[PDB]
């Protein structure tokens, strides 16, 4: 079963899919190929919760029911500068304008 | 030209609405005139007595947006080997058509010309889906 | 491989090259694995990227296709981007 995700760090968003049976570590290898940072320099999160490497995406709560193509699930990403991991931080998207008079 | 064949050969059909829309089944009569039939609520089915060679199409009852039936536009009841299944579903609309549907659902046609968008878009909004226009075909 | 789509407000969206090639306008803009959209904000571009995944997942599927959701607040701007990108 495919799961559809948004891997987010600061102002970066990766749109990718993975298998429910695939691991957190395997997702880190995907991030590696794109962002050129090894898995040991990466931390993955579900909201504020740090995800363990050997855990499957399904076990982490990424299911077909919740990680849909038209509404993908968010995975937080943090990088380590040296030594010391940076705090998880995701820049929010822009705010839509006020609904025009004719739409309300 | 696009019309039902008067075969007089009964064909039992099940209209299966596998869409979140209220479905309007449309029969193309012997003159090629679209004939509307009772609407189907979102997750429901209906047994209908139709005929071999008859032409059907399905639209959203409120907005007339085009729907698919057995992955195509037209459904033609065939010979009952018993009843023929007509699986009505949403097509994968383009992002543009999907946007126009949402904007049309929120804005009264008198007010399309009040939206701050390019002129070509006012014309696209006013060009509502229509069975008659779709009937070309061709 | 992957391509980068940058919003007017600096958000960088990394999507599969095949998914982005769904847009004829994007296909033309890449032909240099980064595209800047000076007029498309992130709350719109994120939805465009969800559309690419939705389209690739559900095109020629035979099963049940769900509705592509659009919040009323995003509709106008998403329409303008879809019209430009020929999405
Ligand atoms: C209740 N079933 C119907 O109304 C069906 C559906 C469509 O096939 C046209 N139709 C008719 O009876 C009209 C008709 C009679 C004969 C005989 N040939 O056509």
């Amino acid at each position: 079963m495919d799961v559809f995700l948004m891997i987010r760090r600061h102002k970066t968003t990766i749109f990718t899919d993975a298998k429910e049976s695939s691991t957190v570590f395997e997702l880190k290898r995907i991030v590696e190929g794109i962002l050129k940072r090894p898995p040991d320099e990466q931390r993955l999160y579900k909201d504020d919760q740090l995800l363990d490497d050997g855990k499957t995406l399904g076990e982490c709560g990424f299911t077909s029911q919740t990680a849909r193509p038209q509404a993908p699930a968010t995975v937080g990403l943090a990088f380590r500068a040296d030594d010391t991991f940076e705090a998880l931080c995701i820049e929010p998207f822009s705010s839509p304008p006020e609904l025009p008079d004719v739409m309300k | 030209v696009l019309r039902s064949v008067n075969s007089r050969e009964p064909s039992q059909v099940i209209f299966c609405n596998r869409s979140p829309r209220v479905v309007l089944p449309v029969w193309l009569n012997f003159d090629g005139e679209p004939q509307p039939y009772p609407t189907l609520p979102p997750g429901t089915g209906r047994r209908i007595h139709s005929y071999r060679g008859h032409l059907w199409l399905f639209r959203d009852a409120g907005t007339h947006d085009g729907l698919l039936v057995n992955q195509t536009e037209l459904f033609v009841p065939s010979l009952n080997v018993q009843p023929i299944f007509a699986n009505i579903t949403l097509p994968v609309y383009t992002l543009k058509e999907r946007c126009l549907q949402v904007v049309r659902s929120l804005v009264k046609p008198e007010n399309y010309r009040r939206l701050d968008i390019v002129r070509s878009l006012y014309e696209d909004l006013e060009d509502h889906p229509n069975v008659q226009k779709d009937l070309e075909r061709l | 491989m992957y391509v980068k789509l940058i919003s007017s407000d600096g958000h960088e969206f990394i999507v599969k090259r095949e998914h982005a090639l769904t847009s004829g306008t994007i296909k033309a803009m890449l032909s240099t694995n980064e595209v800047n959209f000076r007029e498309i904000p992130s709350h719109v571009l994120s939805k465009v990227c969800m559309y690419f995944t939705y389209k690739v997942r559900y095109t020629n599927s035979s099963t049940e296709i769900p509705e592509f959701p659009i919040a009323p607040e995003i509709a106008l701007e998403l329409l303008m981007a879809a019209n430009f990108l020929d999405c």
